[PDB]
């Protein structure tokens, strides 16, 4: 179930809600999904600090 | 996991795996990820190939 | 009954002696949780004798695997019944159909890893409704036999016990019928004669101080197995020949 | 932040009912109803049977001459007996009935403070002419599901063996579902109205239910509240 | 709840010797031997010994030093 | 089964590893130690990753 | 025939409906298969094993 | 019927912009009750100030170019979203950036309007190259309760949510003899407009005022 959930997360589909938009950080990605605005498979590009 | 262990070490990798499990379980739960009788799609060509 | 069966349930619940099938057709004369009296038809009865067909149902008898086998009538008063119709369902039988389990509303989806490998996530309602509850019956016997120190006794008088324990025994020392007990409780009080007791002088000091004298008998008792808590439904007493019958016997 | 109020209250069946709160902000239907149902499905006063003593019987696993219903099935029929009490908490009923015919739940002699929401229920069927049954039902108030096994720890010295404990299930509500759709306020573009359809047992009225749900919900915030 | 002994193993060569030294220190603490060198925090004797190993204020050499000195601590009681 | 003992149990189990063993022992990983977490019921809870 | 019997019962043809989590309330994406199955309780009770 | 009333057990804070809260003992499911309720409120509806829409003087396009800037327009648009503004009793305001110097453009290089405040004075809004590269954009901020994306309203995404992230977990609660009680743990980050404590209590107050048409003594 772990790998299944992770594979569902990392999956991407074209035209997902909010695809192509930009986010300040991962926190905003979480806030966008859990709010029903953005999906989890959108091809969005965001800023991350590695 | 292997790269995390052989880069950061044991202590980070333990909690890393714990978090992987904690997140994967909940996400697979809220994803639904069911199986129906329609999910198995037979090829329409199969009839002709078999014949 | 199984929601989705194969039709063979009738061919099993009937051919197995767990059920009760009518010998001769007729009309139910008397319905009871214990017995069933069927008024046979005029054309299916013998010429010389009665009359009716009487069936004595089995009620709460211990099985081989310590489970419970019981027969429940599935027909009410004054009802027509041909031959081959089930009069009473036995264990795991519904109106003559074999029913080995329960109908459950299942949904295929992971849930916080609570069904990770093959684990099963069950709702609290299922355990509420007692539809998966199982009634088991255990047989445990206390055996009083002759020893070197003398024949054992079933007397309720036991050393090293409190009054709260012996409260549940009769004058002869046998658990009262119907009284529910749990592990550790004494069902049949028995005392095996033991002798030549020797005491560390530290214990003889106690014997002298508090005047609590030692006993010349050990303790073997039919106590409820640890972990299980049931209710006494039957008590049997086998007395040898020549041994005087006690009150409970 | 317009404060919500209940509007539509129509109880169709003796058990089924519906309630509604229109004045919600955007996306408050879920927030409010998913918590109201969690409050209802767990915390309601209710009333249920705890102790039962049938006069001829000693334990649940047995039969009685004349009655085609096993004592076990009798007790299980007693667990589904709906009742409502107001004055007291401990109340003992008296059930004495003889003669052939199914013994309905209306054969219980009424007590100063008791009511039955469905007398058409059935305790057991009697197939004998002279068979008579005398049983004293002990009913009381509580909250949630309390099985009998857990109950024997305080133990109150129950003396006579003929007292049979039954699993207590205090649960006035049986089911809840909630929907939300925009019913326009006088001056608002889109506001979500919440409709909670429900299935009760007939004991607790659908209004006190939601009011006590609000009670038990707001009480949890007492860590940070004085009065509003 | 000391889940991993990694840092404790870093101070002593063998993963085995760690057990011996920690067991000696835990003998000292559990039995009436001594008092801990770190705040107890309610952790058991074993974990306190492991934490002392982590801090670097306890190992085989130090325990031997203290025990050898206490050898002479009892040689002065004879006046 | 006095209440006072339960706390005592919590005190004695704290930081006391227990060895868990699977019936068949093919290799050394067939036995591993865990930190006990008191639970009700008669079933033993096992970690999925193991 | 199963599809027909589902149609008569005012139930979906695919045999899949939507489910709402009781803790959150938000529906699960990707419809979940539900139905009725016959479950058996085996004699391998834990009361006789622990 | 009485109930089990919880008291605050402990409070922990990693920093000023992050905090954790614990509440026990609770009742079965109550953990999730309050967790889901407060999480919904904080994620989807909250009274706070943000920046809505911003145009530029150089070029009017979200994907166009710029003379003398080592970054691209979309990046500055994003950076505007990050600015944390704590506005006083004024309804709204629209300011402009005046900076032609050489170096990074901080959040302190703005027009200081009457009643506006910034918690991140060193917030970088752009990177400016050498000699001049004149640039003076026009930023417009507004009020609101929640998160309003840009494509649903240049176009910028206005996040009035004072919180950046919220999470909740439920675990076993140790009580006197109670077998299974819930223990709720809330974790939240804010963007600087308000610390998590008062925001948590503000959410609780929103819920309670919603319920104020209700129960009893």
């Amino acid at each position: 179930d772990v790998v299944l959930g992770l594979y569902y997360m990392t999956r991407d589909c074209v035209n997902a809600k909010g695809e192509g938009m930009v986010l300040t950080g991962p926190k905003e990605a979480e806030r966008l999904y859990r709010s029903g605005l953005a999906s989890l498979h959108a091809r969005v590009k965001v800023r991350i600090t590695e | 996991l292997n790269t995390c262990y052989r880069i950061l070490g044991l202590k980070p990798t333990v909690i890393f795996a714990d978090q992987i499990m904690y997140t994967g379980f909940a996400y697979a739960a809220r994803s639904g990820a069911s199986v129906g009788i329609d999910d198995m799609v037979i090829p329409e060509k199969k009839h002709e190939i078999i014949s | 009954k199984p929601l989705v069966g194969t039709g063979m349930e009738r061919a099993v619940a009937v051919d197995s002696g767990v059920t009760a099938v009518a010998k001769r057709g007729g009309v139910v004369q008397y319905v009871d949780a214990s017995r069933i009296v069927i008024k046979v038809n005029e054309d299916e009865m013998y010429p010389g004798e009665a009359g009716i067909d009487i069936y004595n149902l089995t009620k709460y008898t211990r099985s081989n695997q310590n489970t419970c086998i019981n027969q429940m009538p599935c027909v009410s008063l004054g009802e027509p019944v041909e031959r081959g119709d089930v009069l009473a369902d036995g264990p795991s039988t519904d109106l003559g159909e074999l029913a080995l389990g329960q109908n459950m509303r299942v949904a295929f989806m992971p849930w916080n890893g609570y069904n990770f490998e093959d684990s099963i996530l069950v709702s609290e309602r299922v355990v509420q409704e007692d539809r998966f509850t199982t009634i088991h019956i255990q047989e445990l016997a206390c055996v009083s036999r002759d020893t070197k120190l003398g024949p054992e006794e079933i007397t309720a008088d036991i050393p090293n016990v409190g009054e709260a324990a012996l409260s549940k025994l009769d004058e002869s020392g046998i658990v009262y019928i119907g009284a529910e007990v749990t592990g550790g409780d004494i069902l049949v009080g028995k005392v095996t004669p033991k002798g030549e007791t020797q005491l560390t002088p530290e214990e003889k000091l106690l014997r002298a101080i508090f005047g609590e004298k030692a006993s010349d008998v050990k303790d073997s008792s039919l106590r409820v197995p640890n972990g299980v808590s049931g209710t006494v439904i039957d008590v049997q007493v086998f007395t040898r020949d020549g041994v005087e019958k006690d009150k409970r016997a | 932040f317009l404060k919500p109020r209940l509007v539509d209250i129509e109880q169709v069946s003796s058990t089924h009912a519906k309630v509604t709160l229109e004045p919600l902000e955007r996306g408050f239907g879920h927030t409010l109803g998913n918590a109201l149902r969690r409050i209802l499905l767990s915390s309601m006063p209710g009333c249920a049977v705890t102790e039962v003593e049938i006069d001829g019987v000693l334990h649940e696993y047995s039969t009685k001459e004349g009655v085609q219903e096993d004592i076990l099935e009798i007790l299980l029929n007693l667990k589904g007996l709906a009742v409502r009490v107001q004055g007291k908490d401990e109340v003992i009923l008296t059930l004495n009935k003889s003669g052939i015919g199914p013994v309905t739940a209306a054969d219980i002699t009424h007590d100063g403070d008791v009511e039955i929401v469905k007398p058409q229920h059935v305790i057991c069927h009697l197939t004998d002419e002279n068979a008579s049954i005398s049983m004293r039902i002990k009913v009381q108030r509580g909250r949630g599901y309390v099985p009998a096994s857990t109950r024997i720890h305080s133990e109150e010295d129950e003396r006579p063996i003929g007292r049979l404990l039954v699993d207590a299930c205090y649960s006035p509500v049986e089911r809840i579902a909630y929907n939300v759709e925009a019913a326009r306020v006088e001056q608002r573009t889109d506001l979500d109205k919440l409709v909670i359809e429900m299935e009760t047992n007939g004991t607790i009225d659908p209004e006190e239910a939601i009011r006590r749900a609000a009670t038990i919900l707001a009480e949890q915030l007492e860590a940070f509240v004085d009065l509003e | 709840a000391r889940v991993t002994v990694q840092d404790a193993v870093e101070k002593i060569g063998n993963r085995f010797d760690l057990v011996l030294v920690a067991a000696r220190r835990a003998r000292q603490m559990q039995v009436g031997g001594k008092d801990p060198l770190v705040p107890e925090e309610n952790d058991k004797t074993t974990v306190i010994a492991l934490r002392e190993i982590e801090e670097g204020l306890i190992n085989n050499q130090i325990l031997d030093v203290r025990e050898r000195q206490e050898q002479q601590e009892q040689e002065a009681a004879e006046l | 089964e006095e209440a006072v003992v339960w706390d005592i149990l919590d005190e004695v189990i704290r930081e006391h590893p227990v060895l868990l063993n699977r019936a068949p022992t093919l290799h050394r990983l067939g036995i591993q130690a865990f930190e006990p977490v008191l639970i009700e019921g008669k079933a033993i809870q096992l970690h999925p990753l193991v | 025939e199963i599809k027909e019997l589902l149609k008569l019962g005012d139930l979906p043809t695919s045999g899949q409906i939507r489910l709402y989590d009781g803790r959150t309330g938000e529906q699960f994406e990707r419809p979940v298969t539900v139905g009725y199955m016959y479950m058996l309780k085996l004699n391998h009770l834990v009361d006789d094993k622990m």
